[PDB]
């Protein structure tokens, strides 16, 4: 993972405009709706039977907060992502056994959410910077697989 | 088809307030919720808004750090927390809704529905 | 395999593309080439610079093929037969690239048509794009 | 999308399974469980030891479903509808697992039916198994 | 990585493999079973039909090199990332081979081994080989992750 | 029409010497046959020497010849070769080429073969 001015700075710019609490719930909710097999990892979260149910679920909303909080922290260590996520990699790979393709799907869902709310402002060059980040994050989470 | 605003009233300079807007008649999850205000003799004038659900924030610079937005998706209600109010904040604050209004465009975006607005008057007398 | 509700979601959402076909197809391509530069290796003689007329032309052709697929969503293998031979036989397009273009299309629809990108429609469009990709990566 | 030649290849090759359906299905599952232990999380109440009756019974069910799919290769979504809801809705099987079982099925056919596993038939079987997996997800 | 009884089973079966010929068969089968992989080999000539692929002499020759590297991996199972450092740069930084294709080639090789060894290629033997080809694919993708 | 397995090479050698046998195959799709070598001494049973699966992809040697004999194939010539090194008096025999369609490695030592050559005499002796 390596960025540049208007890339490292462009990511930081748009993220300062994101409510870290709420964006996590939207991105996780959409992951569970668009890729329903991921619901298997969260059966204890209650009603995930409907799109409306998913997005209103307080456990999804709450767990999204934590997911994106770690993502936000990843933005403060863009040059040391494998180290920042080393323990979470152990949890997801060694205990939960989440297939790493799901890490890629969640980053791309987050990118779709950012595009939804920002419209034209989420330009191809801005998306390109964010694609670098979510690929770096997905890779660091999969590190205990490599 | 109702937008009922609550909160606001009279406050002392330096004080704070929480405004709320009760929404009805639409699928709340699909509307961008925003807050406008117009001071007496002054034009109608943007304060703060959020993308649907509050995922991203964008406030006029005169209110940034000062006002903060809400989400209560289960109650179809959004709230506006106003801190460090100054008797220069006096105006009628209007709740407004536009279906799928994207960020940055909240300041210059056609709205579909408007409430009564609720009086917020800051003064020392 | 698309459900009846998926077909309803995609027709309603994509039918709102309308006159933006070329622009949306071009932007999805520009997004893909920028976010995933390896995809440019499939267009070795194209002018791929920002705003390229050649990319606009190809973007309309891609967007027009999706409109056709939506109109014939119950018979995609027949309606996409020539394109399937082009991509699978002629071009030997690695399947991973269809996932990249599909993602950039979703991003383009989400940025331009927010009202159409609800979670449920998001899910249907993704499946539709995956079904198209499965067909275009097939040899029959 | 299967070609006409794919369908002929699959029908010819799979038709040689015949009465070995259970044995081949059980072996493909045992191969998957050993080579890819994460797949075992979908069978939490099974005895997964070698030769377990539960694996034998289930292996027969899987192979018999493929015979049916081969017989309905022109309308597999219809012929596998109940199986689609079981795997996609009830069981929530991550799609990556179908690639593992499909691979272990090819391995079993190659070991047992060497004369049938030519490069072109190999390719058709792979596409057939991927088509079945697409439907069931 | 590999238990003593896995390393012993792997080495035993590999002593029975003609590394030259197995490589041509597996690479040929990769190009037939997943035809998009032919795009990486434009310069190898006629790959227009399964018969053409399986008879292609550049495929046969390049297969020998691929399987020679697998054989080299079997002698350095605890440092595959280091043994494959040059091939990783080539496949990832120069050729831009999607890493899923590394997995496919490893699995095609497993299919060839099962094809020729039959009953001897037991579930436990295959499982040891799946660990090896997964290690090789991961070492090949290392410049990606 | 007829399937032929023609053995050549072989003759006389001194103990410790080497010899190369070849078996030219015709009349079947060579790429699909496992090629094997058996031998029979006068009065004795026929016995496996070495074989490979179709195309020469995998090999199988009797323990008495492993490392000592090497089998190879030339798919372009539809011919298989058996290089015999370190020959001993116990190696004297008639050596038979044999072909079996899609016969897998473990079954090469016993697995039924479809076609058998005439065999060619190999004589190891110090006299
Ligand atoms: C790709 C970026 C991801 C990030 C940054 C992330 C972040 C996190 C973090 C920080 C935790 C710790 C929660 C705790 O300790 O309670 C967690 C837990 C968890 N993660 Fe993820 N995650 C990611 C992807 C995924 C995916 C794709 C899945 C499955 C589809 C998943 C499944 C889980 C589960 C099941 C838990 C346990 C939740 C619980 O029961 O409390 N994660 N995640
Ligand atoms: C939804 C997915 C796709 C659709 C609907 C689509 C559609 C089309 C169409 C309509 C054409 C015009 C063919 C003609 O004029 O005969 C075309 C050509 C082409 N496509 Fe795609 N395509 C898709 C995915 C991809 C991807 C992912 C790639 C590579 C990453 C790709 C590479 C090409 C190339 C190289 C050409 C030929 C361009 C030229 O030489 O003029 N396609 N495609
Ligand atoms: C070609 C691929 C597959 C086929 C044809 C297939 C077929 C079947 C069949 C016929 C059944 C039994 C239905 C019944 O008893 O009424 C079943 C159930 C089941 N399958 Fe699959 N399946 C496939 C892939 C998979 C995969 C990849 C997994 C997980 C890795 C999986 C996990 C299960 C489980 C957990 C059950 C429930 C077993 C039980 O309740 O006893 N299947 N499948
Ligand atoms: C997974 C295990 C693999 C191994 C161990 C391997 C090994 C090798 C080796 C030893 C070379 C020769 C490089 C040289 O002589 O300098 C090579 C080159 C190459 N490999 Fe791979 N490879 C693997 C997978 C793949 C895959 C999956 C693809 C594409 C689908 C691929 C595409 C290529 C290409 C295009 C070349 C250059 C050939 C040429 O034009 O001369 N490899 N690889």
């Amino acid at each position: 993972v390596h960025l540049t001015p208007e890339e490292k700075s462009a990511v930081t710019a748009l993220w300062g405009k994101v409510n870290v609490d709420e964006v996590g719930g939207e991105a996780l909710g959409r992951l569970l709706v668009v890729y329903p097999w991921t619901q298997r990892f969260f059966e204890s979260f209650g009603d995930l039977s409907t799109p409306d149910a998913v997005m209103g679920n307080p456990k999804v909303k709450a767990h999204g907060k934590k997911v994106l909080g770690a993502f936000s922290d990843g933005l403060a260590h863009l040059d040391n992502l494998k180290g920042t996520f080393a323990t979470l990699s152990e949890l997801h790979c060694d205990k939960l056994h989440v297939d790493p393709e799901n890490f890629r799907l969640l980053g791309n869902v987050l990118v779709c959410v950012l595009a939804h709310h920002f419209g034209k402002e989420f330009t191809p060059p801005v998306q390109a910077a964010y694609q670098k980040v979510v690929a770096g994050v997905a890779n660091a989470l999969a590190h205990k697989y490599h | 088809v109702q937008l009922q605003e609550s909160g606001g009233g009279l406050v002392q300079p330096g004080g704070s307030l929480r405004l709320s807007c009760a929404a009805s008649g639409f699928i709340f999850s699909t509307y961008s919720m925003g807050w406008f205000r117009q001071a007496p003799g002054k034009e109608r004038e943007f304060v703060a808004a959020s993308t649907w659900g509050g995922v991203t924030t964008n406030y006029a610079d005169s209110v940034k750090g000062r006002f903060t937005i809400s989400t209560d998706n289960a109650k179809n209600t959004v709230y506006l927390q106003m801190n460090s109010l100054n008797s220069g904040d006096t105006a009628v604050y209007y709740c407004a809704a536009a279906r799928f209004l994207q960020n940055a465009r909240l300041t210059t975006g056609p709205y579909d529905y408007w409430g009564q607005g609720t009086q917020v008057t800051v003064s020392s007398g | 395999v698309l459900s009846p509700a998926d077909k309803t979601n995609v027709k309603a959402a994509w039918g709102k593309v309308g006159a933006h076909a070329g622009e949306y197809g071009a932007e999805a391509l520009e997004r893909m080439f920028l976010s995933f530069p390896t995809t440019k290796t499939y267009f070795p003689h194209f002018d791929l610079s920002h705003g390229s007329a050649q990319v606009k032309g190809h973007g309309k052709k891609v967007a027009d093929a999706l409109t056709n697929a939506v109109a014939h969503v119950d018979d995609m293998p027949n309606a996409l037969s020539a394109l399937s031979d082009l991509h699978a036989h002629k071009l030997r397009v690695d399947p991973v690239n269809f996932k990249l273009l599909s993602h950039c299309l979703l991003v383009t629809l989400a940025a331009h048509l927010p009202a159409e990108f609800t979670p449920a429609v998001h899910a249907s469009l993704d499946k539709f794009l995956a079904s198209v990709s499965t067909v275009l990566t097939s040899k029959y």
